[PDB]
Formats: C-alpha cells, sequence, structure tokens
RNA sequence: CUGGGCUACACACGUGCUACAAUGGAUGGUACAAAGGGUCGCGAAGCCGCGAGGUGGAGCCAAUCCCAUAAAACCAUUCUCAGUUCGGAUUGUAGGCUGCAACUCGCCUACAUGAAGCCGGAAUCGCUAGUAAUCGUGGAUCAGCAUGCCACGGUGAAUACGU
C-alpha cells in the first residue's frame, strides 16, 4: 500500500490540517528535510555525488 | 426527663416566598425576629420550600445553580 | 400548632364532607410515627451504633432505644441479644412537628422528589416512607419511616395525606 | 483559634496557612486588607485585628465548606456515567495519562508481582 | 472550542436534535459525532454515540450538560485483568 | 470514508528528569556569552489582564530590524534543623493557544489540595583539563506538543604510587 497513498499527498485534502509531506525519489514519510524536499537517505546517498550544490561533508 | 436532647420550637420562612412556617427542631438557628411577640423564635434559612416547589404546585424549569444556568451565564 | 389547626378546622369537615361519616370520631386520624434505622451492617462495630443514637436523638429530640437481635442467625453472623438497628416514636406533639420539619425543610431538599406511587400501602392505611439518606434531615444509610392512623383502608389514607398537602 | 490552634510560634503569614483553603498567596491578601503586618509572631497579636481577621475569613471559603464542595463534585460524575468518573471509583490516573509504568499515587503503592 | 468563542455542536447533530422535538423524544439519533458539547437542549433526547464496534445508546439528563457528548462510551472494553 | 487503536495495566526490566534541603528556600536590587533562526515569515513600541495571553503595527529578504530577560554567580532583609516557608506528584474549580475538531488523547496559566522521600542492599556506570560537576541559550522535526536528539557558551576541580 504504497503507490496509493503517494497519490494522495499530491491531491489537497478535505481539511487543510491534513496536508503534509514526503520525499519525491521515495514515499518515505519519517524525516523529511524541508529545505531540500528529500528523505534522509536520498539526501544522503545524493550528495556524495555532487549534485545537491553547496553541501559538503562538515569536519568542522 | 433528663435523657432527651435539647428542643426547641422555631420559626421558618421560605427564602424565596416569604411562607412562615413554625415548625421545631433542636437548632439554634442563630437568629432572632420579633414575628409574632412572645414567641420570637430563631429564623432559619433554608431553600424554596414545598409551598413554591416545581413538582409541589407549580410546574417550571428553574436550574437550581451550576449544570444547565453556568452556561448559559458565559455563552451568552 | 398549625398542622393540627389546619386539620382539625379544614381538614377533619372535608373528609367527613368527602365520604359522609356518621359521627365526628370516625374520621381517619394520624395515631403514631416510628423511625427504624435498619443498621445490620453493624455485624461488630461500635461506634456506628452509638453516632447512629446521637443522629437520631437530634432528628428527633429524644433518646433512641437500640434493639437487641431477635434471633441468633449464621449468614450475618448475628448472635443473640446484639443491638441492631432503632427505634424512636413521636405520639401527641411531635406528630405534626416532625412531619412539618420533614415536608416543609427536609422533603424539599430531595433532588428528583417525585415521590412515591398510591401502591406503597399496605391495604390498610399505614405507610412507609423509605428515605434513602441522613443529609435530607434538616439538623445534618437507607431508613424508614411509617404513619400509623385511624384510617379503615388505604384510599381514605391517601385522600387525608393529600388534604394534609403531600403525595 | 481561626478554626484550628494555628501554630503560636509560627508568624501570621505561615500560620494561617494551616487553614484548609488558604496558601501563601491568599494569606497575603487577607494580611493586607486588614491592615495587619506580615512578621507578626502569633503568640503577639493585638487581638482587635484578630477578631478583624475572622471578619474577613467570614467571606472566603474554609475548611467546613470546601471539604465538602471538592468530595460533593467527584461524587458527581462517579453516578453519571462518565469515563472521568470512573477512572476515580476503580482508583487510577484522572486527566488523561499512561499507566504502563509510573502511576502508584493513584493506584497506591506497588503491589508485589502476581 | 475551549476559548471564547465556542462551542463545538457538529452541524450534523444539532440539526437532528432540534427536529426530534416532534416525535416526542420517543425515537433515537444515531450519530458517530462523538465530539458535539451536549448542549442543554439535548435534555430528554436519546443518542446513539458510536464506540468503534457498536452504538451505544446514552440517555441525556439535566447534570450531563457541558460534557462532550462521546464521554459516555468507553472505547476500549478490558475486564478484572 | 467515517469512528476506534497504536496512549490498555496484576506486574518485571532499561535510559532519563525533579527531589529529600541552611553551600538552602522566599522576597528586592543587580553585571557578564556564543552559536543560531526569520517573506505565504520574524513580528517591536504603546495600552489591557495577577497570569498564560489579547490589541497594535514599527523595522527587516537582514554584521542594518526581530526572536532576546542568559541563569547560576553578586549584594540586601527574612526563616531557624523541622516531613517544615523542603519536596513537588495526585486531585477540584476557573481560564489561554493552535487547529473542521483537545472525551478516549494536547501544551500552558491562576487559586485551592498538597502524597512518597530524611542520601538509598546485593551489585553496577562515566570521566584524565577547560575534562568531570553544575547553569542557562539556539535548531531540526513542527498548525500545536520533548525531561529525547543535535549544537552553543557561563563557573570550573580531586587523583593517577603501580600492573
Ligand atoms: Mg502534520
Ligand atoms: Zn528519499
Amino acid at each position: 500500500a504504497k503507490k496509493s497513498m503517494i497519490a494522495k499527498q499530491k491531491r489537497t485534502p478535505k481539511y487543510a490540517v491534513q496536508a503534509y509531506t514526503r520525499c519525491e525519489r521515495c514515499g518515505r514519510p519519517h524525516s523529511v528535510i524541508r529545505k531540500f524536499k528529500l528523505c534522509r537517505i536520498c539526501f544522503r546517498e545524493l550528495a556524495y555525488k555532487g549534485q545537491i550544490p553547496g553541501v559538503k561533508k562538515a569536519s568542522w | 426527663t433528663g435523657i432527651h436532647p435539647e428542643y426547641r420550637p422555631v420559626v421558618f420562612v421560605d427564602t424565596s416566598t416569604d411562607f412562615k412556617f413554625l415548625s421545631g427542631s433542636t437548632k439554634s438557628s442563630s437568629e432572632t425576629i420579633k414575628w409574632e411577640d412572645g414567641n420570637e423564635y430563631p429564623l432559619l434559612r433554608v431553600e424554596i420550600s414545598s409551598d413554591s416547589h416545581p413538582f409541589y404546585t407549580g410546574k417550571q424549569k428553574h436550574a437550581t445553580a451550576d449544570g444547565r444556568v453556568d452556561r448559559f451565564n458565559k455563552k451568552y | 400548632n398549625r398542622l393540627k389547626d389546619q386539620y382539625l378546622k379544614e381538614i377533619v369537615p372535608a373528609l367527613m364532607s368527602k365520604f359522609n361519616y356518621d359521627s365526628v370520631m370516625e374520621v381517619p386520624k394520624i395515631d403514631k410515627i416510628v423511625i427504624n434505622t435498619g443498621v445490620g451492617d453493624a455485624t461488630a462495630n461500635a461506634k456506628v451504633l452509638d453516632s447512629a443514637v446521637e443522629e437520631l436523638a437530634l432528628i428527633t429530640g429524644q433518646k433512641p432505644v437500640i434493639t437487641k437481635a431477635k434471633n441468633s442467625i449464621a449468614g450475618f453472623r448475628l448472635r443473640e441479644g446484639m443491638p441492631i438497628g432503632a427505634k424512636v416514636t413521636l405520639r401527641g406533639e411531635r406528630m405534626y412537628d416532625f412531619l412539618d420539619k420533614l415536608v416543609t425543610v427536609s422533603l424539599p431538599r430531595v433532588r428528583d422528589f417525585r415521590g412515591v406511587s398510591k401502591k406503597a400501602f399496605d391495604g390498610r392505611g399505614n405507610y412507609t416512607l423509605g428515605v434513602r439518606e441522613q443529609l435530607i434531615f434538616p439538623e445534618i444509610r437507607g431508613m424508614d419511616v411509617v404513619i400509623v392512623t385511624t384510617a379503615k383502608s388505604d384510599e381514605e389514607s391517601h385522600e387525608l395525606l393529600t388534604q394534609l398537602g403531600m403525595p | 483559634i481561626a478554626g484550628v490552634d494555628v501554630p503560636r510560634e509560627k508568624r501570621i503569614v505561615i500560620s494561617l496557612t494551616y487553614i484548609y483553603g488558604i496558601g501563601k498567596q491568599t494569606a497575603k491578601e487577607v494580611l493586607a486588607e486588614a491592615g495587619v503586618s506580615e512578621d507578626t509572631r502569633t503568640r503577639d497579636l493585638t487581638e482587635e485585628e484578630l477578631g478583624k481577621i475572622r471578619e474577613i475569613l467570614d467571606r472566603i471559603k474554609v475548611e467546613g465548606d470546601l471539604r465538602r464542595e471538592v468530595n460533593l463534585n467527584i461524587k458527581r460524575l462517579i453516578e453519571i456515567g462518565s469515563y472521568r468518573g470512573m477512572r476515580h471509583r476503580r482508583g487510577l490516573p484522572v486527566r488523561g495519562q499512561n499507566t504502563k509504568n509510573n502511576a502508584r499515587t493513584r493506584k497506591g503503592p506497588s503491589k508485589t508481582v502476581a | 472550542r475551549s476559548l471564547k468563542k465556542g462551542p463545538f455542536v457538529d452541524d450534523h447533530l444539532m440539526k437532528k436534535v432540534e427536529a426530534a422535538a416532534e416525535s416526542e423524544k420517543k425515537q433515537v439519533i444515531k450519530t458517530w459525532s462523538r465530539r458535539s458539547t451536549i448542549f442543554p437542549t439535548f435534555v430528554g433526547q436519546t443518542i446513539a454515540v458510536y464506540d468503534g464496534r457498536k452504538h451505544v445508546p446514552v440517555y441525556v439528563q439535566e447534570d450531563m450538560v457541558g460534557h462532550k457528548l462521546g464521554e459516555f462510551a468507553p472505547t476500549r472494553t478490558y475486564r478484572g485483568h
């Protein structure tokens, strides 16, 4: 029961409070970072390749 | 005699319509009203008597505090 | 004195004209009252008995006489001569006075006083009121209030007690 | 003295608190309205404002009714059939907190295993 | 609405409770709105509140007023552990 | 799709928070940081409510404006070794905010109530210097909800013979 859900989230719900967020490369609803709209395990395996501009490993 | 605890006929009035009722009890009632000089018993504070009770003579919706009356005094 | 005044002034001729009695004293009249508490739960407690003693004394104006157990029954570990329950009798002038204090001060304080049906008569006329708490009393468990009348049946008692103003 | 033998040694601000219905804050407004100073020990009152103090408490609720009023409301919802009173009756937390662990003050001291 | 501009009686139940004045409260009202405060007009009517499994009939008294019409139908059934 | 449950409770375990007080509690005055966040956002001034908050709209796409009082520490008065002016759970009432909606099932405010607890057996854990201990601040997630999590600074030790 996933591809049904990713459709629902893109449909406007009856009351505005129901609206919520998911990653796009996945449907994962938990741990989405608002600035990039990506989950916590797309933002990792993707900022390695060098496609999230300006992001790098942080020694300090 | 002697065993019988203290007792005293007293005066009762309804606080809603002054329905005076002459009765008796063992209570002091901590009052003194000169009604019927020579029997100036203490009055006792009471609720609305059966002289004006809804079920008794005149049926009427009366709120006995709180419950249905607390709402009417804040939502309106 | 007010209740006797109303009874002899108006209630007596009212009953007489209702039933067309031969003489004056065939009219039913209130005869006695008995107050029972029934504290049978006092299987071993002692302060319960004494507390009921002052409670009923304050309600009445007389010392109650606690009653010894009629017989020893094992189902309630009841033994012979165990003082269980109390009784107080008001006769003469107390009869109307306690009634008045009940009906004008105590009875109106009943939360949902819808009265008892006419069915609760013994068939002779004597009526028992089963009151549910001691806090209804003006001064301050379940118990019974009986009424003894000179009525030959139940309907006459009903009409006279309604003449007194209560159901 | 005011309903109970409130301590003689304690200052009046503290001493009033022993009344059921007077804490640190209501006691302060009482002594401000009456006029008595806060730091008086009770053994050496004026006994004239003491008559004034009990005059004020006549207005405020005290141990007499507050004991019954709290009980006369807990005994209401336990009869109507509310969930809130159902918890009262069987001895469980009233407000909606959890009971997997850490509910002993309402539930009573922790019984042994079963 | 626990603020100063309440309360919340659902539009579904409020309309049905009003029109039940004709039936002399003989009929029942079956609504799933477990979130409507019992208005003073509700007194005397019966509501068939939902409870997860089946409706449970409640008879609105005078003293029930002020509470939410679902406060009397427990939703988890536990007995004697 | 509505309603319910993941939030149940005889009980057993793990990780944490607040405590049992005088190096302290309560009241009044009072100086000092950094790192952060903000445009379908941050929302000041003034006024009102004891309070949570309401109204109001200034300034800002920000080394410009806002969150934003740092709290411990310091100086005054008071309480006097007590189950208390310690401790704060549990409970009643009356309220505030978000959201179509706070009963199951939210966070917060005031008044009231005011429980166990008086340094904790077997046994077990962390830490070698701006470290342990102690006090506050910010952020993600987020309409709202943290005693968790990730970062930030304020005061700041004892001991290490030896395998
Ligand atoms: Mg959400
Ligand atoms: Zn993803």
